[PDB]
């Protein structure tokens, strides 16, 4: 059957599970793996493009008793693209070596130190943590072990499925696929909440409104909840910094994507004269990108002048000393749209 | 011109070629070079104005 | 700055590049039309104001294929000419929008159990400057759309 | 680089060069149309969802021939004027697409047992600049196509 | 005769008796990418005491397939006209032993189709020239390319003649690719043409009036095995 | 130092070949590539523009009349119904000496559609010139 000798049609009565292939470009996650995994050991990193490639590399049947494969199955079911596998101890040394990586996913591991070292301003990385494995304390002290960081988010609780036998799927694996799907459909400026969880993955513990109330401020945990009329949904889009800026995941992710795209846009100006024409060309490219982003609906305002501004030139962003050193400095401002989180219904009888 | 030799012998060779795109090979090679060099944004800046082209080897 | 991948992902598809499969073989065609799904509407009215509207029975599919006349080609007329009383060979028709080279499929229309009912020969005109074109009309069971 | 033989083998045939044979005689014509095959459709619906569709009875052929008026020529009107009650002489009609010189046949349309039903005379208009044209309509049994 | 550069293909005949179960019936054939063997012999209603060799019908099948689908399409999975019946039935297990190395192509009968050709392999089991369509297409391309550039004889052995020859060869290759013979989404992925000094010809070659051109092509290979995997969980 | 300047090729340094023979022409024009534009508009402001179908090529070649020279009229006159011999046209820009090719225009499957005879004028001292128009499939430019 597997060995093909004669031309024709072969019939087999056994069939391993297959999954569809989804493609994305603004969300490429890195999965942290345990050190005892034989697939990752011996290599710095491995690129996985789909579920079939992972199964081929593993050279074994699917095992619900392992965490990496169930995490990858949850990630690919929810609509994820290609990803990278990196051992936890080598995260700090290997993650910066990859250019297309935009997300860090803790597939059931501890990545606090790696997140603290890597998720820093200007580096364009976002981390997805996992909540406590047990029930949340009623006093709201279950988030005290997380370092406050506008580049990280936490999701609770863990997930179970029909194929799950003795372990639980970490919520980050499905959340990465949800991020990929939402970015593909609505864009990176749309909140990755109020969206279903594919594959019939059920929350392990039910979270009520009162319970979520204690965990939606300060270091906020985003909750996976089930609803009678909708099913399993993501009910949180907040980062770990309760600030007027970077409170919401969409704003931080949109700004990171804009920074990366703008940096890529003007990279053509290297080894060019550090004079006015080069600055004009860079301004033209940046303005074109920003106008396209605004026309897509990413930014706010009725006209582009209300959405963004760009400054570049002598006595504005660069000095004579800066020019003599061959440094080009550009300043960009943007306006983002914030989601509606609370809807209040006031009922009366006077009509 | 005084020594323009006429064409008298004609020889042609037809060989097999892989179904590949030259731009794909160039991009893959430049990505491999960037990864090997370190993958830092400084490396990406240093490779902005570097052109890599490949040609089939008839040997 | 838009790359061809962005066009292949987000731009709408034109309607002039397609491939047609009739039965187990592929035949080039000039025009395909009539791939419509129609439902009847059943209405019930009450004396207090209730107005119920629900879908009714599904209707059959009628499609037409236009093709030029080629030397030694009689396949479509041979198919329509094999009818004996109510017996005829029913074939499945698939129409797919392809890329420029035809090496990829973008969207597919599937037509089940189609048999011919009418054949139109070219009209011979001594003043025209057109290619002889034949037409065939088919009746089928159902049509479904499958994306790549 | 395409040779004329390649064009004769693979290219589609135009529709302006043809020859028409009526009975045992060949008559030049300006326009021939109506060579269509039509079948009725019989349907039967079950109470459990079965929907049977099969071909029905074949329909008759109705063709029209167009030709200019020539001096001393009244053959078509003589044919239509020979009807006595239900008695008329029926003839077979063959329309063939030829090459440029008419020395070769590319495809043939065969019409069996055709008799006239209507005859249209030219309309006399003092302001027109056209050739007087007569029309004749025939009803026949069946039409078949033979490839050379 | 069937040697590289000559553009000839041979159609052999299989053994007149039943195939041995150990697969040693093909040991009397020299391995050659320019030849193919067909088994078994054929019978017909008009046949009385002898059997029609399979090669005679296979040549007509080759002609018909080339006329209809082109030389790049496998001359298999096609019916045998005239009601010619195989003399011996060949099972899947029997064909399994004879579809590798020096391969014999089988004429088989199927309940839903009838008598069909069920093999398109040459006598060389190599990544190149494994299939009849690729070898025959390359032979046809070589012959056509040689014919196309024959107009350049007794012309100056300089750049303009090479440019004209390159133009003609490129036109032929583009027509072949557009017909669907070659693979690739664009002509650059399908073929390349090289001709000129320091690329294909040297000064000594030019002084002898020798014109050398190099052409690469990409061919589409057929699907030979189809695997159906059935499950119940749905 | 040593700024290098290059000037465009003069327009009269070209060589034309029809089929496999080189014919001395006087003027070649019409080698243009044209694409239609397909537009789709959405209610929210999306305006998609993409290339459409490529159009066929129309080429006119102009040359004088010489004694015992009717190859072009023999080509156009050999038409029988829809059958005609299609040839490939190649126009190349050469160097000053005419021994090297710089740029090449490739035309595939061209057949005649119209022939224009000289306008006989008894009051003119000019040369009698004939013209032919061809319809082709595709034009391609190759840099040598």
């Amino acid at each position: 059957t597997t060995i093909t000798t004669y031309p024709g049609v072969y019939i087999e009565e056994d069939a391993s599970l297959s999954l569809s292939v989804s493609s994305s470009a603004t969300a490429v996650p890195v999965f942290a793996v345990a050190g005892d995994n034989p697939l990752i050991s011996g290599k710095p990193y491995i690129r996985i493009s789909n579920w079939l490639e992972y199964l081929t590399l593993k050279n074994e049947q699917f095992d619900p008793a392992n965490t990496l494969d169930i995490s990858l199955r949850a990630y690919f079911i929810n609509g994820g693209g290609y990803c990278y596998l990196v051992q936890t101890t080598d995260l700090e040394k290997q993650v910066p070596k990859l250019d297309d990586v935009t997300l860090l996913v803790a597939a059931g591991e501890n990545i606090t130190t790696a997140v603290s070292t890597l998720c820093k301003p200007g580096k364009g990385l976002f981390a997805i943590f996992d909540g406590p494995t047990t029930e949340l304390k009623s006093d709201g002290t279950s988030n005290s072990d997380y370092d406050p960081n506008p580049f990280a988010a936490v999701y609770y609780p863990w997930l179970t499925a029909d194929w799950t036998t003795t372990i639980d799927i970490p919520p980050s694996a499905a959340i990465a696929g949800v991020y990929c799907s939402v970015d593909s459909t609505r864009g990176v400026w749309k909140a990755p909440a109020n969206v279903p969880i594919q594959g019939g993955l059920q929350p392990k513990y039910p979270v009520t409104d009162d319970l979520q109330a204690q965990y939606n401020q300060g270091k906020a945990l985003n909750m996976i909840r089930t609803f009678p009329k909708s099913g399993t949904l993501v009910w949180g889009a907040r980062t770990l910094e309760d600030n007027d800026n970077w409170r919401y995941i969409p704003v931080r992710r949109l700004f990171n994507s804009a920074e990366r795209d703008i940096k890529n846009a003007m990279s053509f100006a290297v080894f060019e004269p550090n004079s006015q024409p080069t600055w004009e060309r860079v301004r033209s490219a940046v303005n074109n990108y920003l106008y396209s982003l605004w026309q897509q609906g990413g930014l706010a305002g009725n006209k582009p002048d209300d959405a963004y501004f760009v400054q570049i030139g002598k006595d504005i962003t660069m000095t004579d000393d800066d020019i003599k050193q061959g440094k080009m400095i550009i300043k960009i401002g943007m306006a983002a749209v914030r989601p509606a989180e609370f809807i209040i219904l006031q009922f009366t009888q006077n009509t | 011109e005084d020594n323009v030799i006429p064409v008298s012998k004609i020889s042609a060779s037809v060989d097999q070629k892989p179904n590949l795109d030259n731009s794909q090979i160039n991009q893959a090679l430049i990505d491999k070079l960037c990864v090997e060099l370190g993958g830092t944004e400084d490396v990406r800046l240093a490779l902005a104005k570097v052109n890599l082209t490949t040609k089939p080897d008839t040997e | 700055a838009i790359t061809p991948e962005q066009i292949a992902v987000e731009y709408p598809i034109p309607t002039y590049r397609f491939v047609v499969s009739v039965g187990d073989e592929q035949i080039p065609f000039n025009n395909v039309s009539g791939l419509d799904v129609h439902y009847d509407v059943i209405e019930y009215k009450d004396g207090i104001g209730n107005y119920y509207k629900m879908p009714g029975q599904r209707q059959s599919i009628n499609i037409t294929l236009r093709k030029g006349v080629f030397p030694g080609d009689t396949k479509l007329f041979d198919w329509i000419n094999s009818i004996q009383l109510n017996q005829v060979e029913k074939k499945d028709i698939a129409i797919s929008l392809t890329n420029e080279a035809g090496t990829e499929i973008l969207m597919t229309w599937n037509v089940a159990n189609a048999f011919p009912t009418s054949f139109t020969s070219p009209s011979f005109d001594a003043t025209s400057n057109e290619i002889a074109v034949q037409e065939i009309a088919l009746t089928a069971d159902r049509v479904t759309i499958q994306a790549a």
